[PDB]
């Protein structure tokens, strides 16, 4: 009932939204209508996929809006946005604004990218409800995705060290925020939150996919996988444990990994045989056989 | 187990006598793992009258809070089978209220006593 | 109704 | 018949001269012309007769006036401000006559405001004296009162809690805010033994008016900005970036006359589970900033 | 007993101040600081209790007035300059205090004047409200108003007389003189057909007091000035020199805030052998001169 | 008493 | 008895007037008692002997006073004191105030001699009766006729012109005011005048005694004797002109005369037919005689 | 004659008649120069009621000044020595009294018709 009386409610105020767009000097209307649509992610008795499926009834209309605002800037300005956006009443609305906002501020201007960046990263350490703090950290990466400060930069002030700590931060947050959806929520929905775990892990490993398209064999081995091996041994959990090695080993390119097996080999002395270390290492080596395999 | 819980309940009415002073008894069966009560699982017996008594108590000690009234006293067939009914699931449900509320399950030593 | 409780200094 | 005469005030500087608003009861906003400490006030007063009549009077005179009026009561109207010029001796009008005024430098040393239990308001009063009851025109103005950026501003810090269950440090950027600055702060949390639902921070106006044991506060909450969804643990940092433009407020107005003061007051608000209310209260100075 | 309380007014400027004189009823000479027009008035009031008791009061103030008194009728007072310092709320008075006071630039329009029907004086005004009879001392001053050389100063000449009887043409160099400036003038005799005893110089002072047909005038003659002893005949030029300063006069004032007019004229007279009076009145315009 | 003749101009 | 009544009077008056220049800081009462003295001499109703008696005793004692302000300028000063007598009230003892104080000034103040003495001359022309203003001119004579704006001038204020043009217009004014005492009074009384005429002849004759003592003979010719010529022609009356020319004669040189004998003639041709001219020309060919006898 | 004189006198009383109508008048004999007079010596004569007709004509020319009474009417004896005497010497200082007021001497038109 909810989840399409929601829906519902956000097709209304995605018409007004954009009724509003049309018109420049209707942004903050237009604003307050994305927030009122937003709204509807105060309910959290939807499901998983319910609270799922309204966010991309939400996130297509931040797409409206985020290209809104990303075409206001080119055509006049609207001075302080990024600040008087953050006076929105209600609290998702508003970061999902203060990341539509922000990547309308890295397309027309690059020069405060690494700043805003910086910023933004910082203000992200509110939401820590796993759910909403997940897909709001979602929407940051898709919003995000493409600006980032590295050698692989886009032309903002920034190196292979910005890219790698936004990306770092970015995934022990979400990776702390994923692992506390096993812990959020009521103590008996505990399948319920390793499948909204295994639903959000590809919000986590979105990240992965980014640091490979980012910094180089050096770099992965200083600072990519020390990280990542640090949060590995140190989580003893199981389902990011299988979860993370594996986009690791996926993404990352097995010359880097080649330049990393000792660090590998490392982790895989410590092995906590109650956490189901069996699993991930049959896993492991069973893909390291098929790497000797292809012979 | 990481958080904080209660559970109680009054069930298992029996009345008792020979004659002169016939009456009848609930037993509160409470389990929890709150840092003012002393034992997991707390099991006791009690009538209405230390519910009465309990609640003058529970006003004074709270010197500050509302506290619900108690389902009433019964001056018709007090040992009928759904006066006693009646009377514990009224019993059941003020108890639940009562040590539910989060000040008087930290501060009510007399809530403690009474449930152990 | 709802409580309100002022934080004090340490 | 109608009025045997009606009474106008043009201002000298009236079509250049800057114009604002004013909130009223019930949502209404007058606008009324802007004046500052300093100015001179000066125009015509004109006065269109309606009727082939004639109106035989006992003087005509234009007032400046700025006054503090409190709960609405006649007799409690107090003028800080009048000046006179007379402008007709006692004698007749049978037909249509201006009348140059200039009030030289007028000093007018507090901001307009309009509250609930105070108004303070300048006004032009011109009288036409009669034999059992005068006409009489108001006029009102608005004057603002400006202040350059203050000598000491430091920021606001606090460590505070409750004993053994929650323990916080606060930080906000300044003690003194103009009307379209923004708060700039963050929540550190030292202590956390308790189960909390969500953080918001207000602004609260109190307006207090009267004088020694006679004091009333009326207190309105502007705004509730929430700051923090969800259970925070210890060494979590919360930013707080709340824009003051967005609620349209006035100055602080410390003892105004001896008759009232207006002050803002940031109290920061956690919620627990139950819906138990912890909070600390911090006054700010709000100022009217003056543009360059 | 005594009084309880005694309220003195101490100037800021006391020692360097410069101070004038007024002649009141009866030849007496007060003396009071001198002011001018736009000058700041600013100064301690000095609270001297003398009983070891408790004073209450509802608020003390200190005024800046300006004020027409017009024959002595206290109903009949118009303040044209009132400004107001709020000194102390209501509260207790135990022991000695002053109290600050600055009235910022204050304008003072008007010459300080002391007439027959008329008064205008200005004033601090000391009160200390009490229950059933406030406390208050007024403390007098005095205002000059200074005008610099007038751009038209034309000379007074005239041809007078009684046809086929006298003739004569006065002139007097200056319609507007200072008031310690010199009447430098000469009759001249074109025709004489009377026998004259002498002929005289008198400067009048007519102060005009009310509005409308409501007007009374009071006349003082100031000076009978000798010019000529003995007839003269056609041709004859008889000299002027008359010094203002001898005769301590006031300056002209006109219409004074609509109420009254202060104003000099000289009347020439001449006196015949049976004492048959011939005269001619001119109005000349007296004013205080700056000194640079 | 005295007589007071105004003298006027021609 | 008018003229004893009088005369008490000004005893009284001197005594009062000595006993306050005895005090200093009495000065002022003794002027004002001084003024009340002159008063006495405004009287109109005195025989001439009686009138010229109260004179000469109010000039002695006005001799007193201005011999007390005479050296008081010498030896501090009395500020403005030449203004500070313009302030009587009575205009005969305020005249003989402003003479006295003006010839104090010139004993004290050198500088001020010309401006001065023409303004004390010119403001006594004031004085509409021609007995007291006659006896003024005394008190003025006394006071100032040896201080005129002369030679004693070095460069200053004043030059023997200046002194001659000063007595000059002193004998028209006097000389005016001597025709005029002819039509004081009545008609009928014409032989009394012309007795209190000839009793003031020296009157207009000190003028001629001040002048002998100045200017040489073409000083004589130009600025004095063609002056007196044009004025004893014209005066054409028969007192002054006997009077007159005689005076003229003895006090100013012969020398003088001799050069302008014809001048004399002249002026004896330019006489009325209707004034005694027998005795004038009568009394001038017996001063020829005498300019033929003295062997 | 510089001078403008005025002298006047009233004198030289005579009773006249046969009976019925009996009067006595006196002679005004006036010397003068004065400019609104047309010759220089007049002599007239007047009776009481002609200075009381003149005295009206005289007070309405004036339409202003203050002129003395006359010294009476007489119902006792008019006609006795001393009575007319007294009467004389009363017209006498009145007439010099009226004739040497300068503005009547100048203004009054009324004045030198009494006196001519
Ligand atoms: C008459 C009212 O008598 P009270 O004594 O005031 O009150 C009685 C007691 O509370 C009694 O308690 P208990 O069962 O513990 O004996 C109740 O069961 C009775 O219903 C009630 O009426
Ligand atoms: C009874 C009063 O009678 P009147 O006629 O009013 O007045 C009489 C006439 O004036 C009369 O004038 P004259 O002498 O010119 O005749 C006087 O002499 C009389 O003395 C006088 O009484």
């Amino acid at each position: 009932r909810l989840l399409e009386d929601a829906l519902i409610a956000v097709r209304q105020q995605t018409a007004m939204m954009r009724k509003f767009l049309d018109t420049p000097g209707k942004l903050m209307d237009a604003l307050k209508c994305c927030s009122t649509l937003v709204s509807e992610l105060r309910t959290s008795s939807l499901s998983p996929k319910q609270y799922y499926e309204l966010y991309m009834a939400v996130f297509d209309a931040l797409r409206y809006l985020s290209a809104h605002l990303r075409e206001n800037h080119p055509v006049n300005h609207l001075a302080d946005l990024y600040e008087l956006v953050q006076y929105a009443g209600n609290i998702i609305p508003r970061l999902y604004l203060m990341i539509t906002v922000g990547t309308a501020y890295m397309s027309i201007d690059g020069a405060p990218v690494k700043e805003l960046m910086k910023d933004m990263m910082d203000m992200s350490r509110g939401v820590q409800h796993p759910v909403r703090g997940l897909f709001l950290r979602y929407y940051l990466s898709g919003q995000a995705r493409d600006y980032l400060p590295t050698g692989d930069s886009d032309g903002p002030e920034g190196n292979l060290q910005d890219s790698i700590n936004f990306i770092l931060t970015n995934f022990v947050e979400m990776n702390k925020l994923w692992v506390r959806l096993q812990h959020q929520g009521h103590s008996r929905e505990r399948d319920l939150r390793t499948q909204e775990r295994r639903e959000l892990q590809l919000l986590v490993g979105s990240n992965i996919v980014r640091l490979s398209q980012l910094v180089d064999l050096p770099t992965y081995r200083d600072s990519i996988l020390g990280p990542l091996l640090e949060q590995i041994v140190q989580c003893r959990d199981i389902l990011a444990q299988e979860y993370l090695l594996e986009v690791i080993t996926q993404v990352f390119p097995d010359e880097y990994h080649l330049h990393t097996l000792d660090q590998f080999l490392g982790a895989v002395s410590r092995l906590n045989p109650h956490v189901n270390v069996k699993a991930i290492v049959i896993g492991m080596m069973n893909r390291l056989s098929d790497y000797a395999e292809r012979e | 187990p990481p958080e904080n819980f209660l559970e109680i309940e009054v069930r298992n009415p029996q009345t008792h006598g020979v004659g002169r002073h016939m009456y009848t008894d609930y037993e509160i069966v409470c389990r929890t793992n709150i840092p003012a009560f002393k034992l997991r699982q707390s099991s006791v017996r009690r009538r209405y009258s230390d519910f009465e008594y309990f609640r003058d108590i529970l006003e004074r000690e709270s010197a500050r809070v509302t506290i619900p009234p108690l389902p009433g006293k019964v001056f018709t067939n007090r040992f009928s089978d759904e006066v006693i009914e009646n009377r514990r699931a009224g019993l059941e449900k003020f108890l639940k209220i009562v040590v539910g509320h989060p000040l008087l399950q930290t501060g009510s030593k007399v809530l403690a006593a009474f449930v152990q | 109704q709802p409580e309100l409780y002022l934080l004090n200094t340490m | 018949f109608s009025t045997p005469v009606d009474i106008d005030i043009v201002l000298a500087d009236a079509d250049k001269r800057a114009m604002v608003d004013v909130k009223l009861d019930k949502n209404r906003r007058e606008k009324v012309p802007l004046y500052m400490d300093g100015e001179s006030v000066k125009g015509c007063v004109t006065v269109r007769p309606k009727d082939g009549k004639r109106l035989e009077h006992t003087g005509i005179k234009v007032q400046f006036i700025g006054t503090i009026e409190m709960f609405f009561d006649r007799g409690n109207h107090y003028e800080f401000l009048s000046l006179v010029q007379e402008l007709a001796a006692p004698g007749e009008l049978q037909h249509p006559q201006t009348f140059d005024f200039n009030f030289k430098n007028v000093e007018k040393q507090y901001e307009s405001y309009n509250g609930i239990n105070v108004k303070l308001r300048y006004f032009v009063r011109v009288t036409v004296s009669r034999r059992m009851a005068d006409v009489i025109r108001e006029k009102d103005i608005w004057v603002y009162s400006y202040r350059i950026p203050p000598e000491l501003n430091s920021s606001i810090k606090m460590d505070v809690g409750i004993e053994d269950c929650l323990h916080i440090e606060f930080e906000y950027s300044k003690s003194k805010y103009h009307l379209k600055d923004v708060i700039v702060g963050r929540i550190y949390f030292l202590l956390v033994r308790l189960k909390i639902k969500h953080m918001e921070l207000s602004i609260i106006r109190r307006e207090t008016t009267g004088v020694a044991p006679n004091q009333y506060n009326e207190s309105e909450t502007l705004v509730r900005f929430e700051i923090m969804d969800g259970s925070p643990s210890r060494g979590e940092t919360i930013p707080i970036r709340l824009f003051l433009g967005g609620f349209d407020l006035t100055p602080t107005f410390r003892d105004v006359n001896k008759k009232f003061s207006t002050r803002y007051y940031l109290s920061l608000v956690l919620i627990d589970e139950d819906a138990r209310r912890y909070f600390k209260q911090s006054e700010i100075i709000l100022y009217r900033q003056p543009p360059e």
